[PDB]
RNA sequence: UAUACAAUUAUCAUAUUAAAUUGUUAAGUGUUGAUUUAACCAAUAAAAAUAUAAAUAAUUUUUAUUUGUUUUUAAACACCAUUAGGUAUAUGCAAAUAUAAAAUUAUAGUAAUUAUAAAUUAUAUUAAAAAGGUAUUGUUGCCCACCAAUUUUUAUAAUAAAAAUAACGUGCAGUAAUUAAUAUAUUUAUAAAAAUAUAUUUUUUUUUUUU
């Protein structure tokens, strides 16, 4: 998992209030899909799937969470579309009917 | 009115008093002074009570019992009795 | 001047004020005028009394008879309105009665619920609009 | 006469027993105040207390309802600008001024119908003032303790049901999973507070 | 409850003051309330009330000449099995046994 | 953590002060005990003392173990720091309460008197001839507002 | 010293014609790692969804019954403390604002009152416009507890309680007031008070009629 915090791009810097932001999302994104390509070819190779040229990866996009990150995260997918495919854009994002105490904020 | 200021004339108009001591207190702000304040005895039913009054009295050659009055209210909290004449 | 602005009211602001041609309500509507001017009475007072005012037993029933939504024509009210303010000796010019009834009731016909109003503004009370909104005000 | 019949020569004139002992009250309403504005609680517009009320709360969202200068604001042209996007973003062999030109044409107009709406609002804020602000003279009703009568009468209904007793209860607030980790013989699901 | 909610009248505002309480009278019995209660705690005040007994008057156990605090003020005169008892029970209160309902715990307390 | 407090302070203040400050050096924390306001650097160290015998009067009794660090005595600072025993091999290795004495005091203090000479400043502040109005209650005599005698 | 409440609408502790109680569901492994936080430190992380009708109205339940404290962590969150843990939510006990009352305080002798709400107080992104005062020429305004003397009443709990009070020393609790306050509950403690669990505005408001 590539990170925000895991990539540098984080600590002891500019500030908090910025740590979650889009261009810090779109950094870590444009980051992993570089990484993502070869291992994918890698991990194809060894079963006999070659997708040697003018082949996609067929995409499902998972996103979770309603915050500033998200923004900038799947623009990062979409400058790829010459590489990657989206078929599905379906976002995971838990609901809380209600369930165990979340931690106690300041007010109440 | 205020019935329990009166306690110590006991239904009645005037007291006869011994004087004891003589003592200062000072009144509450902002009124600054001293308040002559004088310590009597009385005696009700063989008991022995030490009744505590303001003294605005005329003292002259010395004297021992006085005639203790209730009033209105005074500068100096807590003293409820003041003094007629001095015997 | 405030006067004109009364008489607009009792034109332009009732519903069916009976017939405004007939000596009676005319009679009315004259008296109180002239106590509109000269002060003796309020505006909102003078109104109570010109639309409270006594006109034909079982009035309604022959409003029946008449009018639908209990809407009069509006010709008679301003042409008796007219008429007081000449027949009493309210101006010095006699034609500016008559313009000035008229012109302020032309302004406010482009309105929005131009003949309704509320009832705390419509007249004098404690707290009154600034002389640019107020209702039939040369100054609007 | 010369002047309204609530406000003689000092400043407003006092009726209730309130005025002459606070008669700070009759001639400053605030930093908007001059003397022909006593009487006239509002000031002006633009000043400082000149805006209208709706059931005691004041208006100060006007230009959000008409849609100019909102974040939710009312756009005129898209399709226009959108187009002529496409067109600097496609290629750059052939340039198209043909799309500026509609676009422009459309501005050119916007201009008009934008002073014709910020118009025909004035006049709303006028009407609002006549024929439905009550002045800042009424209680508000937006916040939840003004309706607390509304949620009485729900506690009172609660109460009934319950044999008239617990006036304010709620039920005690149990576990993320107290149904399935209690033992046979003790409650699983929250009660009824009289019921405890 | 046997303890007093409030001390002293806490709703004294005029009639129809749309609240029990304004928050100026609130805070200064609030004021009085805490400090009863604190020295109810330092002193380590204990009451007790017995079956078959009157129980309006409740023997204080926190003068008891063995769980008194003081070094110096005479205590209490109580039965000397009843009072046995007592100091078994206050003892024996002290700690959560397994299986046994779970009860607010003070230093105070011992 | 630091301490500042100034130079006219009750006995109360020192013991119930005394008894924090020694309770935060059982929990291995700094602590400095500082005086920046002072009507002379003699009584400034007058309360240092005080405090100080106070604490050790204290800290022997619960047996918490800790080293006098260091003492600066300054024109605008009159102070005194102490450092806590790291661990129980620390405590059974070094079992000491180590204070300053007469020496390091007085010494300390000539050099108080000596650098606040230099700068011509002996205290940031001084005591005030103002008598605030003040009852005695209960008197023999006549007593004016300030509570002074009737000659 | 004696010398005329209300009975049409009054907020702190004497309830009372009421339909509930019982439901076994969910969630969990791939792998090499900077998550949360304004900031520290411990260190697997996912999760617990269903019930209406019906019960008749009043006249001797007031020693009866009843008003959010609850076994099981080998299950978590949460909270409390700090690398060594505690606790983690209605089977014992527990009457109690929803008002029946006669000027404030005070255990029902202490001081002489108290409480209270709309006047006034310059900066919250409209094509400049909405805002609070325990002060009263008003924040350089007022006030809060402990910490000495004394005064006075008594129902004497570390060091009795309460009331008058004008020192000294800590602070800075309160006036939406430097983590909003208020009430109950439980814990904590130099001192105002502070932490948590519930209710709540005598705190300032920000506003989707199927997108
Ligand atoms: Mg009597
Ligand atoms: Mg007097
Ligand atoms: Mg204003
Ligand atoms: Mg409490
Ligand atoms: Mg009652
Ligand atoms: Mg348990
Ligand atoms: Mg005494
Ligand atoms: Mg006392
Ligand atoms: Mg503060
Ligand atoms: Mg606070
Ligand atoms: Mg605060
Ligand atoms: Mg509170
Ligand atoms: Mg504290
Ligand atoms: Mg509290
Ligand atoms: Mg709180």
């Amino acid at each position: 998992t590539y990170t925000a915090g895991n990539r540098g791009l984080k600590g002891g810097d500019r500030g908090f209030r910025s740590e979650g932001s889009t261009d810090n999302g779109h950094q870590v994104t444009s980051m992993y899909l570089n990484d993502l390509l070869p291992k994918l070819r890698e991990m194809r190779a060894s079963e006999g799937r070659p997708m040697g040229r003018g082949e996609k990866v067929e995409l499902v996009v998972r996103v979770m969470g309603f915050y500033n990150g998200r923004q900038g995260a799947v623009r990062a997918v979409q400058d790829r579309a010459n590489e990657f495919h989206v078929r599905y854009f379906e976002d995971i994002t838990p609901f809380p009917l209600n369930g165990p105490k979340m931690p106690r904020g300041v007010f109440k | 009115l205020f019935f329990l200021r009166m306690w110590f004339l006991y239904g009645c108009c005037l007291r006869f008093v011994l004087f004891v001591l003589c003592y200062y207190m000072s009144p509450r702000l902002p009124s600054s002074g001293n308040r002559r304040v004088l310590y009597a005895v009385f005696y009700l039913y063989n008991f022995v009570w030490m009744l505590r009054c303001f003294f605005c009295c005329f003292i002259g050659l010395v004297m021992s019992l006085f005639i203790i009055e209730g009033g209105g209210f005074v500068d100096l909290p807590g003293v409820k009795y003041y003094t007629r004449i001095v015997s | 001047d405030d006067m004109f602005i009364w008489l607009c009211h009792t034109a332009m602001s009732v519903l069916n004020p009976g017939d405004m041609r007939s000596r009676l309500i005319y009679n009315h509507l004259r008296i109180l005028a002239e106590s509109v001017a000269s002060g003796e009475m309020t505006q909102r007072t003078a109104f109570r009394f010109f639309e409270s005012a006594v006109r034909s037993p079982a009035y309604r029933e022959i409003a029946k008879r008449q009018l639908e939504g209990g809407a009069a024509t509006r010709l008679a009210g301003i042409s008796a309105a007219a008429d007081v303010m000449r027949r009493m000796g309210l101006t010095r010019r006699p034609m500016s009665s008559y313009f000035e009834l008229y012109q302020r009731i032309v302004e406010r016909s482009e309105a929005m619920t131009p003949w309704g109003f509320p009832p705390l503004f419509q007249f004098e009370e404690r707290l009154s609009l600034e002389p640019r909104l107020k209702f039939f005000s040369r100054a609007s | 006469r010369q002047h309204d019949s609530g406000v003689n020569q000092y400043g407003l004139k006092p009726t209730n027993a309130y005025d002459y002992i606070n008669p700070t009250n009759l001639i400053n309403f605030g930093r908007g105040t001059t003397f022909d504005n006593l009487g006239v609680r509002r000031a002006g517009r633009g000043e400082i207390d000149s805006s209208p009320s709706h059931s005691g709360s004041p208006v100060f969202t006007q230009a959000k309802l008409i849609g100019l200068s909102g974040e939710e604001q009312l756009t005129m042209c898209q399709s226009e600008t959108m187009a002529l996007r496409l067109c600097m973003a496609k290629a750059g062999k052939e340039t198209c001024e043909r799309e500026s030109r509609a676009l422009d044409s459309c501005l050119g107009r916007v201009g008009h119908l934008r002073r014709a709406m910020s118009e025909a609002c004035w006049e709303f804020n006028d009407w609002f003032i006549q024929n439905v602000s009550d002045n800042h003279t009424k209680p508000f009703q937006h916040r939840p303790h003004d309706w607390r009568h509304f949620y009485a009468q729900e506690k009172l209904v609660r109460e009934r049901q319950q044999n008239g007793h617990a006036y304010g209860r709620r039920p005690k607030q149990f576990s993320f999973g107290a149904r399935y980790v209690k033992t046979d013989g003790y409650g699983k699901r929250p009660r009824l507070p009289y019921n405890k | 409850r046997w303890a007093a909610k409030f001390y002293g009248q806490v709703t004294f505002g005029p009639r129809n003051y749309p609240y029990p309480s304004s928050r100026w009278l609130a805070r200064r019995f609030q004021m009085k309330k805490h400090r009863i209660i604190k020295r109810f705690r330092f002193r380590r005040y204990k009451l007790a009330a017995v079956a078959n007994l009157p129980f309006a008057k409740m023997i204080r156990v926190g003068m008891l000449p063995e769980l008194k605090s003081s070094k110096t003020k005479r205590g209490d005169v109580v039965d000397p099995t009843l009072s046995g008892q007592l100091v078994s029970a206050v003892k024996n209160t002290g700690e959560k046994r397994k299986g046994q309902r779970t009860r607010p715990k003070s230093k105070y307390q011992v | 953590i630091d301490h500042t407090f100034r130079d006219a302070v009750d006995a109360h203040f020192v013991g119930w002060r005394s008894k924090k400050i020694v309770e935060d050096i059982r929990r291995r924390h700094p602590v400095k005990l500082t005086i920046k306001e002072f009507q002379s650097p003699e009584c400034a160290i007058g309360k240092l003392r005080e405090m100080c015998q106070a604490m050790q009067h204290y800290a022997q009794e619960k047996v918490i173990y800790h080293h006098f660090t260091s003492i600066v005595a300054n024109d605008r600072e009159a102070s005194i720091t102490f450092a806590p025993a790291l661990p129980m091999a620390k405590s059974d290795s070094w079992k000491h309460i180590k204070y300053p004495g007469e020496k390091e005091w007085t010494n300390a203090l000539r050099r108080m008197e000596d650098a606040c000479r230099k700068s011509g400043r002996y205290g940031t502040y001084a005591k005030s001839n103002k008598l605030k109005l003040r009852s005695l209650g209960q008197t023999s005599y006549r007593v004016d507002k300030y509570g002074r005698k009737m000659d």
